[PDB]
RNA sequence: UUGAGUGCAGAAGAGGAGAGUGGAAUUCCAUGUGUAGCGGUGAAAUGCGUAGAUAUAUGGAGGAACACCAGUGGCGAAGGCGGCUCUCUGGUCUGUAACUGACGCUGAGGCUCGAAAGCGUGGGGAGCAAACAGGAUUAGAUACCCUGGUAGUCCACGCCGUAAACGAUGAGUGCUAAGUGUUGGAGGGUUUCCGCCCUUCAGUGCUGCAGCAAACGCAUUAAGCACUCCGCCUGGGGAGU
């Protein structure tokens, strides 16, 4: 009943495109389950790779706590 | 007991000074089913009180008991199964009683080899917060607070 | 002296003590306080109450060299870290902004065995 | 040409080996502040500390495991595999129906793989911890509890070949009511369907009918109905001696 995220026919998530990616971290930094967000199957994978190459090259923070 | 609380049968008031606690303390010194005597006692110490210093024989009795009424109590609760002793809000009543209590039992030990004399230099040392059951209420005020740190959130 | 009146402080409390000092934002150590010095003992000082005397025998103190507000750093999963802010708070105290940092590793320790009793 | 296999078109995956790389955390080290405790227990003690401890801030070092995503999810023949990126590399599934024409199944001896502990040779060593030491409880405690700590745990190449190595359920193949979720697909209608509905292939869980079972229960992922090939058993001890 919650609807996908890819309703807009998106394809590639190129790892970069940093407004599109926001959507599904936590607002201190962490990862947000399907369940939560109401994600697809293949969809939930990709996703996390491309926020751990994002998480490597400083294009998002590891801790925003402080 | 174990069901619930139970009644607490209340008594007269004094046929001199028409007291509740006059009648209440003079229970407390009867022993063995024989009365008059007792008010005997406690008639004569009343007037040997208002001999010297003359106030009265209640106002002074009552600034006694304010004296040695207490307001905490080591009450003894295995929560944690161990010899943990809480401090505890004590009741209003039990307050009376256990002054009554010290009172009387602690001036039984005074020794003036008369009847009653015993009693009246007691309650008139004790308004006067000399004597130790002064000194008990203190030593119990003492003891509570003395661990109120790990056993007051129960 | 110096009259700082900017720093902040810090908590941490395990499961059988408790701690909390005052410092600067840098923070050169100020003022500091702890169960184990205001004579409590062992078994109690893990206390919701020993929390109290801590914070206030702290700040009664560094308050003094000049300070208004302060931050609050709060470790030690325990039982004093609800009852020391407050306590901080009614003494006269500023505490404004509050973080829990406690650390979490990200899997690269091997904690000890289990106990059995 | 139906079983098997190959071609052509697509799909998923913590399947494996090699080469580098990231952050958080614990610890040791350097320095600033800083004053008398820290840590531990059912209670205590041993212990570290006024040669300045715990705390706290900055930077450095080193080894190890990969927080959240994480799911009765995925892959592998089993043991098992979870940080990221690259080079080499195996297997499975759905579609089509080009092609060979039964090329199949099982499989004693043989060969290969094979958790953890263990051995050898050379490295490496942060945490944790058999042995060991000290402290406690106990009539006694060479144990449970606490403070330390050596081999080991990691890396390369060899060795050993064992687990309740479990679903205590050998492998191939075909037939016999349903309902319900979930991973990966291919088709058909509605269609913005990429959000529904219908048909089908492959795994993967729960309930349940015939039938079976000494009961407990199992039931298209049979422990039902049947054929083929293998392994094993025949009272409990003596003893896997």
């Amino acid at each position: 009943k919650v609807d996908y995220i890819a309703a807009n026919h998106i394809e590639y998530i190129d790892y970069k495109d940093t407004e599109l990616l926001k959507r599904f971290i936590s607002e201190r930094g962490k990862i947000l389950p399907r369940r939560v967000t109401g994600t697809g199957a293949k969809n939930q994978r990709k996703l996390t790779i491309a926020i751990k190459r994002a998480r490597i090259m400083g294009l998002l923070p590891f801790v925003s706590d402080e | 007991p174990r069901k619930g609380p139970v009644a607490k049968r209340d008594v007269l008031p004094d046929p001199i000074y028409n007291s509740k606690l006059v009648t209440r303390l003079i229970n407390r010194v009867m022993v063995d089913g024989k009365r008059g005597i007792a008010a005997n006692i406690i008639y004569n110490s009343f007037d040997i009180i208002k001999e010297s210093t003359g106030n009265d024989p209640l106002e002074v009795f009552e600034q006694a008991m304010k004296n040695v009424m207490p307001v905490l109590e080591v009450k003894a609760r295995r929560v944690g199964g161990s010899n943990y002793q809480v401090p505890v809000e004590v009741r209003p009543e039990r307050r009376t009683t256990l002054g009554l209590r010290w009172v009387v039992n602690y001036a039984r030990l005074r020794g003036e080899h008369t009847m009653e004399e015993r009693l009246a230099k007691e309650i008139m040392d004790a308004a006067n917060n000399t004597g130790a059951s002064v000194k008990k209420r203190e030593d119990t005020h003492k003891m509570a607070d003395a661990n109120r740190a790990f056993a007051h959130y129960r | 002296k110096k009259n700082i009146e900017s720093g902040v402080a810090h908590i941490h409390s395990t499961f059988n003590n408790t701690i909390v000092m005052i410092t600067d934002t840098h923070g050169n150590a100020l003022a500091w306080s702890s169960a184990g010095s205001l004579g409590f003992k062992g078994s109690k000082k893990s206390t919701p109450f020993a929390a109290q005397m801590a914070a206030e025998a702290a700040t009664k103190v560094a308050m003094e060299h000049g300070l208004k507000t302060v931050d609050v750093t709060v470790k030690g999963p325990g039982s004093g870290r609800e009852a020391a802010i407050r306590s901080l708070q009614a003494t006269g105290l500023e505490v404004t902004a509050i973080r829990d940092v406690t650390p979490v590793p990200h899997n690269g320790c091997r904690p000890p065995k289990r106990r059995r009793v």
